[PDB]
């Protein structure tokens, strides 16, 4: 619900934070790197 | 104008007419929070100015 444009890969550094705990826009999440989002959703 | 009442937080809108021309585009300019827009078969014949 914010005005974010691009989400930096640093979101993947939060070990305890996963996709379920990540409340972001779909476009916001898509700005994450493929490796970052794959780690976010699964074990890659 | 009802969509202007939801434009404060709506981020996706997809309007697909069956050939009717989207003649006016005044309300579409109010879609600041919009991030995805789809103008399907709107019979614009030109690039819309509201986009």
């Amino acid at each position: 619900g914010n005005h974010f444009e691009i989400l930096p890969p640093e979101l993947g550094d939060c070990r305890a934070l996963k996709r379920a705990r990540l409340v972001v826009e779909d476009a916001l999440f898509e700005t994450l790197p493929s490796d970052v989002r794959e780690q976010m959703k699964a074990d890659a | 104008q009802a969509v202007v009442d939801v434009s404060s937080h709506l981020q996706k809108m997809c309007i697909h007419n069956d050939g009717t021309k989207l003649v006016m585009l005044n309300n579409l300019k109010k879609m600041t929070n919009l991030t995805e827009l789809e103008l399907v078969h709107c019979d614009l014949e030109r690039i819309p100015h509201a986009v």
